[PDB]
């Protein structure tokens, strides 16, 4: 788990430099708000790895929670980039093609 | 004495005339674009003649040419029937027909307030197009109704300009204020600035007034004060156009505890700004290179059309930052005859 967290250092900072970016310019009107999906993702993102990691460290007792952690927050943080960035713009392409 | 603009057709008898090529606004009203055809009797069926004034609005980026998009839209289209096969007529429009004879159609325009002025975003060396910005523009067609194709022979195009002048009323003089506290316990630092007036016209010095009250642990390296001009794009959603027009860049400090007080020239002139690509500039009519836009007054109690252009004076003084922002209107005042709209020494 140690070793993990070492090699996920690198992504954590990586998070935080997004999220930094994105509060930065927040209020970009381009393809309809775009920077304020941007900000909502990278903030869920933010919220959801810190209250992750500390469980999944914590977590080390039993393999089948800490491999079920690991899964879901993986998971989880796909369907957030999914339905947090794509899905307006998927549904501004098809159910509003106007 | 009055003269006025004729526009003629390459082929046929088809000429336009306008008595100015300038139709500014008053907030309240809108000065009428009103004119008058000459047309032969050189038809038999299409007895119909239209006139279309046309508030085009054109945009592309650096980023958007390159992708291969550009913008583009009809803000407000007006057609007119000019030969009626009710409509009070002007002195200028008797005149006109008087003096061109009875086939002279007259055609008035009244425009709806709440439309952007004509502003053209200066072109780089790669645009070689259309002019992108608002173009305001008059096209008759000798063509029955508006199903049939629009004919460059028979149509008559001429370029118009929607401009707004400065206030009568100068308004209140800026002032801007704004106190920091640093993250070193409770240290303020002060910063305000003035302006000598608001209204400001084209080409004229403007004078800011700057004041520093340093109560922190560190010293102000540099003073950078800028006029940034604004170009908010309402439609398309596009982002917010900053350009800074002029700048100046104070070495001078001052010291921790103490007060400074300093007084800036800046003179924004398009010969600095020539090689921004985007920046908005009045309007255009045949590449002019006018001057630069006028910022429009929204006097309106403020609607989301077209080009908004601005400009405001903004103060920064580094040691994080402290910036502070000071609006003002850059806008010509009222000729006196008419402005020319074009380069008065062509060579």
């Amino acid at each position: 788990d140690s070793s993990m967290l070492i090699s996920l250092t690198y992504d954590v900072i990586l998070v935080i430099l997004c999220t930094v970016y994105a509060f930065k310019t927040r209020k970009c009107p381009e393809n309809f708000n775009e920077a304020k999906f941007i900000g909502f993702t990278m903030y869920t993102t933010c919220i959801i790895w810190l209250a992750f990691l500390p469980i999944f460290y914590v977590t080390s007792s039993d393999y089948r929670v800490q491999t079920t952690t690991m899964c879901i927050s993986v998971s989880l943080s796909g369907f957030v980039v999914l339905g947090c960035l794509f899905a307006p713009k998927v549904h501004i392409i098809l159910f509003q093609p106007q | 004495g009055t003269r006025v603009f004729k526009k003629a057709s390459p082929n046929g008898k088809l000429t336009v005339y306008l008595g100015k090529r300038d139709f500014v606004d008053h907030i309240d009203l809108v000065d009428p674009v009103d004119g008058v055809v000459l047309v032969d009797p050189e038809y038999l069926k299409e007895r119909r003649v239209y006139v279309t004034l046309t508030v085009a609005f054109r945009y592309g980026r650096e980023d958007l040419d390159v992708l291969g998009l550009t913008f583009r839209k009809d803000l407000f289209v007006a057609n007119v029937q000019s030969f009626p096969p009710k409509k009070p007529l002007t002195r200028l429009q008797e005149r006109l027909i008087k003096k061109l004879g009875e086939h002279a159609y007259p055609f008035t325009f009244e425009i709806p307030p709440n439309l952007p002025s004509s502003v053209t975003l200066q072109p780089g060396p790669e645009d070689t197009g259309k002019a992108l910005g608002v173009d305001y523009e008059v096209k008759a067609f000798v063509a029955e109704n508006l199903e049939e194709k629009i004919h460059k022979r028979n149509s008559v195009r001429l370029v118009i300009e929607k401009v707004q002048y400065a206030p009568e009323r100068p308004g209140p003089q800026p002032t801007a204020e704004t106190t920091r506290q640093f993250l070193m316990s409770d240290k303020p630092l002060h910063l305000e600035a003035s302006l000598d007036k608001e209204i400001y016209y084209h080409g004229e010095p403007i004078s800011v007034n700057v004041h520093v009250t340093n109560n922190t642990n560190k010293t102000v390296k540099k003073i950078k004060i800028s006029v940034r001009q604004y170009a908010d794009i309402v439609l398309f959603n596009t982002a917010q156009y900053k350009v800074p027009v002029a700048m100046e860049e104070a070495d001078d400090t001052v010291a921790p505890s103490s007060t400074f007080s300093k007084v800036y020239t800046l003179t924004p002139f398009l010969a600095n700004n020539r090689e921004k690509r985007g920046l908005a500039l009045d309007g255009k009519l045949k590449h002019e290179d006018t001057n630069l836009a006028s910022s429009t007054l929204l006097r309106e109690g403020r609607e989301i059309l077209g080009i908004i252009v601005s400009y405001k004076v903004k103060v920064k003084l580094v040691v994080s930052d402290v910036a502070v922002e000071l609006p003002f209107t850059l806008m010509h005042p009222k000729p006196k005859e008419e402005p020319p709209h074009r380069e008065v020494p062509e060579n």
